[PDB]
RNA sequence: ACACCAUGG
RNA sequence: CGGGAAACCAAAGUCUUUGGGUUCCGGGGGGAGUAUGGUUGCAAAGCUGAAACUUAAAGGAAUUGACGGAAGGGCACCACC
RNA sequence: CCUUUAACGAGGAUCCAUUGGAGGGCAAGUCUGGUCGCAGCAGCCGCGGUAAUUCCAGCUCCAAUAGCGUAUAUUAAAGUU
RNA sequence: UCAGGGUUCGAUUCCGGAGAGGGAGCCUGAGAAACGGCUACCACAUCCAAGGAAGGCAGCAGGCGCGCAAAUUACCCACUC
């Protein structure tokens, strides 16, 4: 029987949306049905930041961030534990998880 | 698939038979 | 979700019903005629035939037996049909190459019970009943 | 063999297996080749083929594997068909061949 | 596109009595609807009602009591012949002790218990019970 | 097992024969109905709630 | 941050 | 609100208290979108479309188990280190 | 022929009621003997593999009754046209 | 057969039509394209002295054939006409 009110997809009032390739599977999924993730992380790791901030040539240097936007097929997003299957009525929560 | 391939097999047999019939006459 | 309701639509209603009757199996075979043309009887209740030979057919699982049938060729058509013999030990009354009167089985076209593809049953062997040949009320004319 | 199925009553065949000879309308045969649907070809010890059928009492119980001695019942009115009544151990098969029961025609 | 104006009026009154309202607005209106509501009022199934002029088809406000149970329209105005009237009031009505078939006749818009009295049939409009 | 397994009429032949034992001419017609009414309605000697059938044996 | 895992009186 | 076999639907509601208007189309499961005739197409194919025969079920929503080379907690030297 | 009438004409062992059933649908036996997935029954679900309420028979019981069973066409059941 | 609506049947004693093996042509008569009338072809079939002649039960009985499927080669104008 039907499992989602929105068919597991965002499209309403539209015929087609251009696809997009997964980032590990290289599959080919609609841009509104893919699973997105913005990632902002330091170019250094948190273990290293006290060593690199110690041998700068300059006195004040705030290291750069790495901005990346990722898209996942559903099979690969479930295999990499990005999302998990949820209870039947607990499936209708749209708020993102608490930080 | 099994509906897809059933359809495909029937199509290829139909082609072979039509060819045989219309080449006989 | 829509059926014309207006006051002069009778032609549409009648011509549409007359069409949709043809999807009802039980009506279709009464009126195409291809059933009556294909019927191994003549469209009658009974038919005479001559016993070609005696066979046994293994019943359809789970239950198991060998079901003791004649194979007959009918007089009027000349076409060949298999028929059941209806009681314990009757297959000894049926000599070979005598006549018989076969009848229907009971579901109007279809094999009854566990027997695979037998649709008729015997009533008379040689102008004497099976029910009398078997209950003792009569004996074979020879 | 070897399954979960200890559910059916155990073999207990160790008790007193006799010997069994022909009758009217019974005869020994050998298995030529097996066919689907359960029924199998046969070859009796006089020449008829009698495309033979496994009786309901033997269904998935005694395995009539290829090329062994069998006992079949004939039909009173049909000859090209028969039904397996019994399978012999190689012990009974030699016992019958020596006893002067089955012909010195076919091998085991 | 609004082929039948009496059908809307009776469906509108009916969708609101079930809800429990006390007044309903009907729009458009006609001589036919006004005659029908009069038959429904002489018998006590609705209260008095008020017609609004607006220089077009007007609107009606009707005061409902709870006594009404159903009213409806028979969509093709079939003919009825006073010998086929029983076969109608036995299919449409819930019991022979109440309820009315409303039909239009040469002597006006009336209810079958009066058409029998004046010996005339005509065209069926609806029913209320 | 012996003979043809397919031997026709096996059980009807090997069943041992027994004659009809009776003499008593049964009743017929109205007089039979007169019987069934009396036995089913006139005297029904009272019993526990676990009621019994007219041919009971067990 | 994925070698291979078929079958059942 | 009400409806439904229920999942569910502000329409899939206003339906045994059954009739606003009109178009297409279904009639147990298979044989089968097959055979054949017509037609369109360079071709691949599309449109229209049977019967013989065979069968007591095939199916839909939901419930409790059992299983998973599915996920989250937890446990045992008849499990491991 | 029927009707009207003399003379013969009833003790029940005949001046003899049959046809189909007895697991369910569906009124009536968890009797006794026989057969052993055989012979068979069964419109449908299903009975029979050595302890058969369903097969073959005795006994008893059920339904209609001077009638009852079977095959077939058709109508209601079918709001399954 | 049927609540209401309907479905199926109507060779069959009353009324109308059509036909006497198949097709065709005509005489006589108020009335016939008549077959218990005639002529010819087609298909059947009978008698013969081998020259010739003769025929029409889908009237009543009866017989063969066909098939699952249908009564006696009886009596009489007394009744209706
Ligand atoms: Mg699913
Ligand atoms: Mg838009
Ligand atoms: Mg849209
Ligand atoms: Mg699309
Ligand atoms: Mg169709
Ligand atoms: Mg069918
Ligand atoms: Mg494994
Ligand atoms: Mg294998
Ligand atoms: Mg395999
Ligand atoms: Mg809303
Ligand atoms: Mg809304
Ligand atoms: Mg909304
Ligand atoms: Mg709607
Ligand atoms: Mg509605
Ligand atoms: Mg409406
Ligand atoms: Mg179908
Ligand atoms: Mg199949
Ligand atoms: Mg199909
Ligand atoms: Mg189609
Ligand atoms: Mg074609
Ligand atoms: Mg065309
Ligand atoms: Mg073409
Ligand atoms: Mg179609
Ligand atoms: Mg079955
Ligand atoms: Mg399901
Ligand atoms: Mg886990
Ligand atoms: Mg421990
Ligand atoms: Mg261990
Ligand atoms: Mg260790
Ligand atoms: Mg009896
Ligand atoms: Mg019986
Ligand atoms: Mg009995
Ligand atoms: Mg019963
Ligand atoms: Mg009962
Ligand atoms: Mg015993
Ligand atoms: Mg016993
Ligand atoms: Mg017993
Ligand atoms: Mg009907
Ligand atoms: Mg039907
Ligand atoms: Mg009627
Ligand atoms: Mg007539
Ligand atoms: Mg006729
Ligand atoms: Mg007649
Ligand atoms: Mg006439
Ligand atoms: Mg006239
Ligand atoms: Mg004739
Ligand atoms: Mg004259
Ligand atoms: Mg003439
Ligand atoms: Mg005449
Ligand atoms: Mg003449
Ligand atoms: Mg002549
Ligand atoms: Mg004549
Ligand atoms: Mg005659
Ligand atoms: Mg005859
Ligand atoms: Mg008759
Ligand atoms: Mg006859
Ligand atoms: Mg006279």
């Amino acid at each position: 029987t039907k499992k989602r009110r929105n068919n597991g997809r965002a499209k309403k009032g539209r015929g087609h949306v251009q696809p997009i390739r997964c980032t590990n599977c290289a599959c080919c999924v609609p841009k509104d049905k893919a699973i997105k993730k913005f990632v902002i992380r330091n170019i250094v790791e948190a273990a290293a930041v006290r060593d690199i901030s110690e041998v700068s040539v300059f006195d004040a240097y705030v290291l750069p961030k790495l901005y990346v936007k990722l898209h996942y097929c559903v099979s690969c997003a479930i295999h990499s534990k990005v999302v998990r299957n949820r209870s039947r009525e607990a499936r209708k929560d749209r708020t993102p998880p608490p930080r | 698939m099994r509906a897809k391939w059933r359809k495909k097999r029937m199509r290829r047999l139909k082609r072979k038979r039509r060819k045989m019939r219309q080449r006989s006459k | 979700m829509g059926k014309c309701r207006g006051l002069r639509t009778a032609r549409k209603l009648r011509s549409h019903r007359r069409d949709q009757k043809w999807h009802d199996k039980q009506y279709k075979k009464a009126h195409l005629g291809t059933a009556l043309k294909a019927n191994p009887f003549g469209g009658a209740s009974h038919a005479k035939g001559i016993v070609l030979e005696k066979v046994g057919v293994e019943a359809k699982q789970p239950n198991s037996a060998i079901r003791k049938c004649v194979r007959v060729q009918l007089i009027k058509n000349g076409k060949k049909i298999t028929a059941f013999v209806p009681n314990d030990g009757c297959l000894n009354f049926i000599e070979e190459n005598d006549e018989v009167l076969v009848a229907g089985f009971g579901r109007k076209g279809h094999a009854v019970g566990d027997i695979p593809g037998v649709r008729f049953k015997v009533v008379k062997v040689a102008n004497v009943s099976l029910l009398a040949l078997y209950k003792g009320k009569k004996e074979r004319p020879r | 063999g070897g399954k979960n199925r200890r559910r059916g009553k155990n073999e207990n065949e160790s008790e007193k297996r006799e010997l069994v000879f022909k009758e009217d309308g019974q005869e020994y045969a050998q298995v030529i080749k097996m066919l689907g649907n359960g029924r199998l070809e046969a070859m009796c010890f006089d020449g008829v083929k009698r495309l033979c059928h496994i009786r309901g009492k033997l269904r998935k119980k005694v395995w009539i594997n290829t090329s062994d001695i069998i006992l079949v019942g004939l039909r009173d009115y049909q000859d090209n068909k028969a039904d397996v009544i019994l399978k012999y151990n190689a012990d009974e098969a030699r016992s019958l061949k020596a006893y002067g029961e089955l012909p010195e025609h076919a091998k085991i | 596109v609004r082929m039948n104006v009496l059908a809307d009026a009776l469906k509108s009154i009916n969708n609101a009595e079930k809800r429990g309202k006390r007044q309903v607005l009907i729009r458009p209106c006609s001589k036919v609807i006004v005659r029908f509501l009069t038959v429904m009022m002489k018998h006590g199934y609705i209260g008095e009602f008020e017609i609004i002029d607006d220089h077009r088809a007007g609107k009606i406000v009707v005061n409902l009591t709870g006594r009404l149970n159903k009213c409806g329209v028979i969509s093709p105005r079939f003919d009825v012949q006073l010998k086929d009237l029983e076969k109608w009031q036995n299919n449409l009505l819930p019991s022979r002790q109440f309820g009315f078939i409303v039909l239009t006749t040469s002597a006006g818009i009336m209810d079958h218990e009066e058409a029998r009295r004046k010996h005339t049939g005509g065209k069926i409009l609806g029913f209320f019970f | 097992v012996h003979g043809s397994l397919a031997r026709v009429g096996k059980v009807r032949g090997q069943t041992l024969k027994v004659a009809k034992q009776e003499k008593k001419k049964k009743r017929t017609g109205r007089a039979k109905r007169r019987m069934q009414y009396n036995r089913r309605f006139v005297n029904v000697v009272p019993t526990f709630g676990k009621k019994k059938g007219p041919n009971a044996n067990s």
